[PDB]
RNA sequence: CCAUAUAUAUAAUUUUAAUUAUAUAUAAUUUUAUAUUAUUUAUUAAUAUAAAGAAAGGAAUUAAGACAAAUCAUAAUGAUCCUUAUAAUAUGGGUAAUAGACGUGCUAUAAUAAAAUGAUAAUAAAAUUAUAUAAAAUAUAUUUAAUUAUAUUUAAUUAAUAAUAUAAAACAUUUUAAUUUUUAAUAUAUUUUUUUAUUAUAAUAUGAAUUAUAAUCUGAAAUUCGAUUAUAUGAAAAAA
């Protein structure tokens, strides 16, 4: 088995979060506001 | 002043001994997204470090406690042989051998 | 032979250990706090105590929730659990 | 055949338990450093100091060489005896005729004993 | 014998059987006659040094009839030249553990008795920080006073110093104190000292009640500071315990550990070192001794400028106030260099003459080899560990 | 310690802003660990092998 | 290699000398007997401190005094199950040290070093009850000699 | 084949532990020269002395009998038995109940022994981190700090690189009931962290089970039945 680390010198120049928002919008949580 | 601000805001990401600022990004699915993320964070850090208009981080001493701990978790070989203890007089002295002299001249 | 609230201590006994040892509600921290309040130095001993200081210690201890009162509290709590 | 380096130093490596020691022995006046520290600071136990001394005093050259020892691994006694064995191996270079003498003192033989399961 | 080992040797009078031996007497102006040679303190010096507590336990002083010292060119001569030449005579003695810092302090005291100076020595300042002596709060002196420690210390000052010197210096102003001495306690409530009619020697002999004793100590220190007749050498041994114990073991009414400077002994010591209390003779000096029995902070190294200041070092390991105080006075460090091989030769010679060397050391060993052996075992010159190699190394 | 707390707090807030880090000086339990916790679903479900095998 | 002048002189001078001993066998054996739980340094400290008191109260070499004491106290032979059997140096030293340690433990000091040092001081001055134990063992050996 | 000692190769000595790492190779079952005692008498053993030696340990590897096995959970096949039940799913409980009895370990019963402290950080090895680890910092217990436990926040590392993690005993100082062997007031001293003199001065400051209060960690869930912290408790345990 192999691993290749590449060094590139260069110039200077949310699934759970999505679900939480949906539940908060749902009528089982929004009904408690 | 801008460099000192950069180092202060780097916090644990800056190493004063080696003077290296290192950032690691693996949050996004691909490596290219993480590269863009790191580059953008570097531009933000640089832009607001170069900004000195309403910025007063000169009187904040640089914190190195993280570097102190990291170095404390490693062995050190700082010592070296004393300079005055050296005696070159007793060093081996190369000895003449005519065979190679004639082979080469 | 130093007597405080009907409890006897030997003269050489250190106050902040003896009060914790021979009283129900006082531990190490409580004994240290009492001693600091009364101005006794950390390693003061019973035979050095003057009678006014003994009475002051007795008053301070009496203002605490200790001995029979604390024992009754614990027993009442155990009885309530049993009930 | 071992010989001194450009600075006149004899370099030796010894081992004991999990400890390893690398010693530079030069001609001098009996000064010793361990990990850049004084011998008495690094080695608090007198027995370990005497163990380090023993090969020097077998050839009665104590006070004639300066020792720069560098240890790592194991504990105090292991490091001290590794210094001892390394010092013996380094001393053999300066005068090979004394090797047998050192070999008869028991300081030129590795203590192969180690913790076993 | 009932006490433990260290207190056994210290207090068992085991020097009673020591060899009756004579050595050259120590005097700095005659250092050339005594340079690099083991000496014994003068008879007058022993009486003053013993009261000062210069000779302490664990120093292997029981082997010999009386404690002795080696007048070293690099330790005694070098320091004592500075103590008699430098404009600012504030010094801190440092080095590795057991290198001989106390001995040089004892030698420094011995010079003080020779030059008629008055010595104020605080040995083991932990006595007023451990908490095993009583304390009380004073309000006229907005400070915490410890009568038990003071009463002893006042007596140590008197006996450690010649009455003739204490007789000379005369009181600047009236002092009145509560009186506890038994003939005149009930007869007259107070004792009234007078300007230029009573002297400080009377002050040392005033007996006050425990709470008034706080006034007695500050009166003495201020008096010795104002006068210019006699030099005063304030000396502290085991100083690091003061530096690295910023807060004492005493707690106020609110169970808040009392700060060192809040206590009278703490502020008096730091006032002299910092320089707020100015001794007026001009030859007065402050000598402080580090020790290896105390923990190591970044306080002292920063105070001496050895390392740079790192503000993010916790207060346990760095006390800025002490650094400011020690830097306020121009304190300098004299590091006791370790014994060279030649000095080791001089000491072992005296040990041989005292019959403290073991049989194996003296019989059958080429003398030069022994010096090389014990120079190695000492750690290339540590006096304590050289001495342990001879007397406490049975293997 | 000697350096004031206000300066360090400003430094911490601003640095957290730069590196897309959330700043919570109050110490209140927001529960961000749950949002930042890695998912172990696929590996746990792959315990017995991929279910599509030639039979 | 031809040894140079200094090397050969060193070889001659050294071969004219014996090897130093690594350790004093008797003192090491006594120390190991004091040792428990592998704490060698504690045993060495205790032994050296006791010997230091012995010197300070006698002002003679305490290592020599210890060996005089062990040699004199320890029994040469002992009866075993009943026939006498000879004892070599280590067994004699062990018996003598145990006798010493009992009388030391009978003393008052909280520190074992002080008790041991004062007991050794008393022994070096010819004052010890273990002489009676040695005498009884020797008497039993004399009584049971016939069964060699 | 390990381990050990060496030689060659490899590493641009910043993945640094070159004192290291792993490939190949060599080495030993040690070889010798004498002395003495035995000897099947030397071309032999016991030792001992001298010389060259780094050289001193270890595992595995085969069959034949005989016994024991169903947590034979070390399996297969067969025999027989259930097939609305002896198969299958869910909720809760139990496997932790105590008169007792015996094994196995941990903690103790004090001074050749326990406790506190010891930042330019005394000294290791072998491991582990993509179903993670969690650094430093801030805050609360809590108190100038330190320590210890949680909380907030994720720095690097998916690794000879960073973390788990400053190894601990060791060593130094101090304290430690029984112990009137101690502390305290006066004096005292060439023992001053100390000496002297006169008065005063059977379970502890060992042990931490058990019990109570209030908090905390995991998890959806800690009642039966988990772990952790602090504040109170403080049992048995001494001799043979
Ligand atoms: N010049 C000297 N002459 C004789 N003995 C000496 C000399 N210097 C040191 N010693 C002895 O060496 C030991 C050193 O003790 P000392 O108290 O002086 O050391 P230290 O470095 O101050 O120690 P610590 O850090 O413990 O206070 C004592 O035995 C002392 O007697
Ligand atoms: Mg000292
Ligand atoms: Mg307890």
């Amino acid at each position: 088995g192999m691993k290749c680390n590449f060094f590139q010198r260069s110039e200077i120049s949310s699934a759970v979060g999505q679900k939480v928002l949906e539940l908060l919008d749902s009528p089982d949580f929004k009904k408690h506001l | 002043k801008s460099l000192h601000k950069f180092r202060i805001l780097a916090r644990s990401r800056y190493d004063h001994t080696t003077d290296i600022f290192k950032m690691s990004s693996d949050k996004f699915e691909h490596a290219s997204q993480n590269a863009r993320y790191l580059h953008d964070i570097l531009q933000r850090l640089l832009a607001e470090s170069k900004d000195l208009t309403e910025d007063d981080f000169s009187d904040v001493p640089l914190d190195t406690r993280h570097t102190i701990a990291k170095s404390l978790r490693k062995k050190k070989r700082d010592y070296e042989f004393p300079e005055h203890w050296k005696r070159p007089e007793d060093a081996p002295k190369k000895k003449f051998d005519i065979v190679d002299q004639l082979l080469s001249t | 032979v130093v007597h405080i609230l009907g409890k006897g201590f030997k003269g050489k006994e250190v106050i902040k250990i003896a009060l914790a040892s021979k009283f129900y509600g006082i531990g190490k921290t409580t004994a240290e706090k009492i001693c600091s309040k009364l101005g006794f130095y950390p390693w003061m001993r019973m035979h050095q105590l003057s009678e006014p200081q003994i009475m002051s210690i007795a008053s301070e201890l009496s203002t605490m929730t200790i001995e029979g009162d604390a024992r009754a509290i614990v027993k009442d709590n155990i009885a309530l659990k049993r009930k | 055949i071992k010989t001194l380096d450009e600075f006149g130093r004899s370099i030796a490596v010894g081992k004991r338990k999990s400890s390893t020691a690398k010693v530079f022995v030069v001609r001098g006046t009996g000064e010793i450093l361990v990990n850049g520290r004084q011998l008495n600071d690094y080695f608090l136990k007198m027995k370990d100091r005497e163990s380090i001394m023993y090969p020097l005093q077998v050839i009665e050259s104590v006070g004639k060489y300066n020792i720069f020892a560098t240890t790592s691994g194991g504990g105090p006694t292991g490091q001290a005896e590794s210094i001892m064995h390394a010092i013996a191996k380094a001393l053999v270079v300066f005068n090979p005729l004394l090797k047998s003498r050192l070999h008869k003192a028991g300081v030129l033989t590795r203590d192969y004993r180690h913790v076993e399961r | 014998l009932y006490k433990n080992w260290t207190n056994t040797t210290h207090t068992a009078q085991l020097q009673q059987t020591a060899v009756p031996l004579a050595l050259p007497i120590f005097n700095f102006d005659d250092i050339s006659k005594t340079l690099n040679k083991v000496v014994s303190y003068s008879n007058k010096q022993y009486k003053s040094l013993h009261h000062l507590g210069s000779f302490k336990k664990s120093q292997f002083n029981e082997l010999f009839q009386k404690p002795v010292c080696l007048v070293r060119e690099d330790a005694t001569n070098s320091f004592l030249k500075k103590l008699v030449s430098h404009p600012v005579k504030k010094f801190i003695i440092t080095g590795e553990p057991g290198v001989g810092k106390t001995v040089l302090l004892s030698q420094a005291h011995a010079y003080a008795v020779d030059s008629k100076q008055i010595i104020i020595n605080i040995s083991y300042p932990e006595l007023f920080l451990n908490g095993r002596n009583d304390f009380s709060y004073d309000d006229d002196l907005k400070l915490f006073i410890q009568p038990m420690y003071l009463k002893k210390l006042i007596r140590k000052i008197l006996k450690a110093n010649d009455p003739a010197l204490l007789k000379s210096i005369e009181l600047s102003k009236d002092y009145k104190f509560s009186n506890a001495n038994p003939k005149n306690a009930s007869v007259k409530p107070f004792v009234t000292l007078n300007k230029t009619k009573n002297t400080v020697l009377d002050l040392l002999s005033v007996m006050t009640h425990p709470h008034n004793r706080g006034k007695l100590m500050k009166a003495i220190i201020d008096e010795l500071s104002v006068q210019s007749k006699v030099p005063i050498m304030f000396t502290v041994d085991n100083f690091s315990k003061v530096l690295t114990t910023a807060y004492s073991a005493y707690r106020n009414t609110e169970n808040k550990q009392i700060y060192s400077l809040d206590l009278q002994m703490g502020k008096l010591m730091m006032d002299i070192i910092s320089g707020e209390t100015k001794f007026a003779n001009g030859e007065s000096s402050t000598i402080l001794a580090i020790s290896g029995v105390d923990r190591t902070n970044k306080t002292l190294p920063v105070a001496l400028g050895k390392i740079p200041v790192d503000p993010y070092v916790t207060r346990y390991h760095y006390e800025p106030k002490f650094v400011e105080l020690l830097q306020k006075g121009n304190v300098t460090e004299f590091e006791v260099p370790k014994l060279n091989k030649q000095e080791v030769n001089e000491l072992i010679d005296y040990y041989k003459q005292s019959n403290v060397l073991l049989d194996k050391d003296i019989t059958g060993k080429k003398w030069e080899n022994l010096i090389d052996e014990k120079y190695f075992l000492s750690g290339n010159g540590n006096p304590r560990e050289l001495l342990k190699s001879l007397v406490l190394s049975h293997r | 310690m000697n350096v004031p707390k206000a300066r360090l707090l400003k430094v911490a807030e601003l640095s957290a802003k730069i590196f897309d880090q959330n700043f919570n000086p109050s110490g209140i339990r927001t529960g961000s660990k749950i949002l930042n916790e890695r998912l172990k679903g696929p590996s746990v479900a792959s315990y017995y092998g991929n279910p599509d095998i030639l039979k | 290699i031809k040894p140079t002048a200094e090397q050969l002189a060193q070889w001659e001078a050294l071969k004219s000398v014996p090897i130093p001993p690594r350790k004093n066998a008797t003192l090491d054996h006594i120390t190991n007997m004091i040792m428990r739980h592998g704490k060698k340094e504690k045993a060495q400290t205790i032994l050296s401190r006791a010997l230091y008191l012995v010197y300070c109260q006698t002002r003679q070499d305490p290592i020599q005094a210890l060996e005089k004491s062990l040699d004199e106290l320890a029994p040469l032979m002992m009866t075993k199950t009943v026939i006498p059997v000879p004892l070599n140096k280590r067994q004699r030293n062990r018996i003598a040290w145990n006798w010493i340690v009992q009388s030391a433990n009978q003393r008052v000091s909280s520190d074992f070093a002080v008790r041991l040092g004062e007991e050794l001081t008393a022994i070096a001055k010819g004052t010890s009850s273990a002489f009676e134990k040695r005498d009884q063992i020797h008497k039993t050996a004399i009584a049971h000699r016939a069964y060699i």
